[PDB]
């Protein structure tokens, strides 16, 4: 028998029905010290199994299928083209007459729409606002066909195909924005269809685009209260702005002399505003609150007489 | 008014319509257009317009002057496109050719895209006079057109909706003075006010650690009190009592 | 509940100008450079629109506009509830108020607020309500200059 690793990831691999689509045993770069082209140099071979998502036993992976619809390449399991049967757990074992290792991972295929409704989930892919011209790219193409093949691609906005807006245009495998805009938020999705083989191969990606407040507009914490026109006279809240930033960790916290309900609400462009409210001696104190983010520190006491 | 370069296609249009010179439906077309027919022509509708067209032989220098360019384009940081004027008249096809200060923009910096011309990374270098050409096209004929309009840059600075920092949105106080302030973002506002409603009716000085611009409003009644903060975005109000 | 009172010159995404002709209609084309253009007096209202993100817990509204030729001040844009237009007619009515949308940075949009989602564009250089759409918005898009 084998030494088992487990199960590489809980997250389903989502892969859509009837398009061509390349899976990769893990084994080489989350468990093992190996590579493939070493191990495929030291002399022992890389086998598949699986559990079809309805079944509770394990079966080979039928590779005797007609036009070879699964196919192993290398460190890949290769699907031309997906089937809605294939949703299920898969297993790579690599082995020899010494030596054995095996992992599995979970392959979920879905459906979609004619408006690509599905249960995939999308990346998302933030875009500076009215900041220089952007472009995305279909995701995912890379390994499905040869340099010598031009593929069709395609793109929509929701259900509707683009041919060009008057701030967006595609090129090929690349969507670009002149200037972004809010309006142009929306879910973009790309099909790539190819020839190989004699048959004809779609490819589909959906990325959901939104606009985000650009670095040029990016400004240390802005504290609107507490400000000096407010006195409390005896609850205090301090509200602090957060220009978006991408890598940014946004700090708002509060001091007594120097130590010890947070809410936060979010801009059409992503930017941050926090609320943190607090609350004999106890009027005597210094109360001050501060904040931070990339483009500096804030700091302003509330008047408490 | 209209205007054009001689040997270059000129199309104009006038406010059943009656007036080498062609005419198509409603437009009075000049292919080509030679200064001896730089006059006033006259349109009719079965009621009547005019407009005196001016031809012009082609700059001698680069610079062309200001009586041939068109409205000027006022962009920023945040719009860096120019569009062609009088393009759509014309019977033309991507791509459009453009220029600046009489040198051809070719790069991926400027992006030519239907009538427009995006220039990316745009900073206040990129000022000056952009001329566009085109080509329209009549009977196997190919006409050129030319335009040209100055196109300047302002660093903008961004606008938000407006926020009320004092007083708080549910707030009562006790010779009576109130304070309305607000933010707006910071940098140029087309339109930002601060102001006191009196029972839904316009009545009719040192700040917090804000780089924003913001703007104060001070009540003060000497013996449903409102503050009111707009601009483009919308309004917000916080109404006090007391 | 009149707010506040603005002159200003409209001009249109594509660069080009709105003008009022003596003897009055819309007209929209490009003009020449430091040629004085029209100007038109906007009078800011509260509309009934939710400020569509002003925040979580604020209850902010977008504004509402109507204009007039800064010539004469008691001519206003209207819209046509059947006939789709934008026209100068001669307190306005509901069909002389357009709630204002900002867009970008620099160009805004006049929705009727007579007719619910349709806007103020230029069609043929001249004024025509439309709908919003994304391969066409630039129809719908103005900039306000002082
Ligand atoms: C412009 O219209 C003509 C007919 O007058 C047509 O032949 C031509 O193809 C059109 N323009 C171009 C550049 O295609």
């Amino acid at each position: 028998r084998c030494d088992d690793w487990g199960l590489d990831t809980m997250r389903q691999i989502q892969v859509f029905e009837d398009e061509p689509a390349r899976i990769k045993c893990p084994l080489f770069e989350h468990f093992l010290k190996y590579n493939y082209s070493t191990a495929h140099s030291s002399g022992l071979t890389l086998i598949w199994y699986w559990t079809r998502q309805d079944r509770d036993l394990e079966e080979p992976i039928n590779f005797r299928l007609p036009e070879n619809r699964i196919s192993k390449e290398k460190d890949v399991l290769w699907f031309r083209p997906t089937l809605l049967q294939d949703t299920g757990q898969y297993t790579c074992m690599l082995r020899n007459t010494t030596y054995c290792s095996k992992v599995a991972f979970p392959l979920e295929v879905v459906q979609k729409d004619s408006c690509f409704n599905s249960a995939m989930r999308f990346p998302v892919h933030k875009m500076y606002i009215e900041h220089g011209i952007h472009k995305i790219t279909c995701p995912n193409v890379d390994g499905y066909f040869p340099s010598s093949v031009k593929p069709s691609v395609t793109w929509y906005k929701g259900c509707t195909e683009i041919v060009d807006f008057h701030n967006v245009l595609p090129e090929g495998m690349q969507l670009s924005f002149f200037i972004p805009l809010v309006s142009n938020n929306g879910q973009y999705t790309c099909v790539v269809t190819y020839p190989e083989n004699g048959r004809l191969f779609h490819l589909t990606r959906t990325v959901t685009v939104k606009v985000v407040g650009s670095p040029k507009d990016a400004l240390p914490p802005q504290i609107y209260s507490p400000n000096d026109r407010v006195v409390y006279e005896k609850v205090i809240p301090c509200k602090v702005y957060f220009s978006f930033i991408m890598d940014s960790h946004n700090e708002v916290w509060w001091t007594i002399d120097g130590k010890k309900n947070e809410s936060v609400s979010y801009s059409s462009t992503e930017d941050e505003t926090r609320t943190q409210i607090l609350s004999p001696e106890d009027l005597r104190r210094n109360y001050v609150c501060h904040a931070r983010n990339t483009k500096g520190e804030a700091e302003q006491a509330a008047k408490v007489k | 008014s209209s205007w054009g370069l001689e040997n270059e296609a000129l199309i104009v249009r006038c406010p059943p319509v009656e007036w080498r010179i062609f005419v198509s439906r409603d437009r009075l077309k000049f292919l080509p257009a030679r200064v001896e027919d730089s006059g006033i022509y006259a349109c009719v509708i079965r009621k009547t317009g005019y407009l005196n067209v001016t031809i012009h032989k082609k700059p001698p220098s680069c610079n062309i002057p200001d009586y041939l360019m068109y409205s000027t384009v006022r962009g920023s940081d945040k719009n860096f496109k120019i569009t062609c004027p009088t393009i759509d008249l014309y019977n033309w096809t991507a791509p459009v050719q453009w220029f600046k200060n009489c040198k051809a923009l070719q790069e991926p910096r400027f992006r030519a895209h239907r009538s427009y011309l995006f220039i990316d990374n745009v900073t206040h270098d990129d000022e000056g006079d952009y001329t566009c050409q085109f080509t329209h096209a009549e009977n196997g004929t190919n006409y050129i057109v030319t335009a040209t309009r100055s196109f300047t840059v302002e660093e903008k600075g961004f606008s938000m909706f407006p926020v009320i920092t004092n007083p708080p949105y549910n707030h009562t106080m006790e010779p009576a003075s109130i304070a309305c302030s607000a933010c707006f973002g910071k940098g140029s506002h087309f339109l930002a006010d601060v102001l006191w409603q009196i029972n839904k009716t316009v009545v009719g000085n040192e700040s917090s650690s804000n780089d924003m611009d913001c703007l104060t409003s001070v009540l003060r009644i000497t013996g449903e009190y409102d503050c009111l903060a707009l601009n483009l975005h919308g309004m917000i109000r916080h109404t006090i009592r007391l | 509940s009149l707010l506040t009172q603005s002159p200003a010159s409209l001009s249109t995404y594509n660069d080009q100008s709105v003008s009022f002709v003596l003897e009055y209609v819309i007209n929209v084309d490009d003009s020449g450079k430091d040629q004085e253009q029209d100007q038109v007096l906007l009078r800011y209202y509260e509309s009934p629109s939710p400020a569509s993100q002003s925040g979580d817990g604020v209850d902010g509204k977008k504004l509402m506009v109507n204009m007039s030729p800064i010539k004469d001040t008691d001519i206003w844009l209207h819209a046509n509830d059947k006939d789709y237009s934008v026209e100068l007619q001669r307190s306005p009515p509901e069909q002389a108020f357009f709630v204002l949308h900002k867009k970008s940075s620099d160009f805004v949009s006049f929705e009727s607020k007579n007719l619910p989602g349709t806007y103020i564009g230029v069609k043929d250089n001249q004024l025509a309500l439309v709908e919003e759409k994304d391969e066409s918005s630039n129809n719908i898009m103005f900039k306000l200059s002082k």
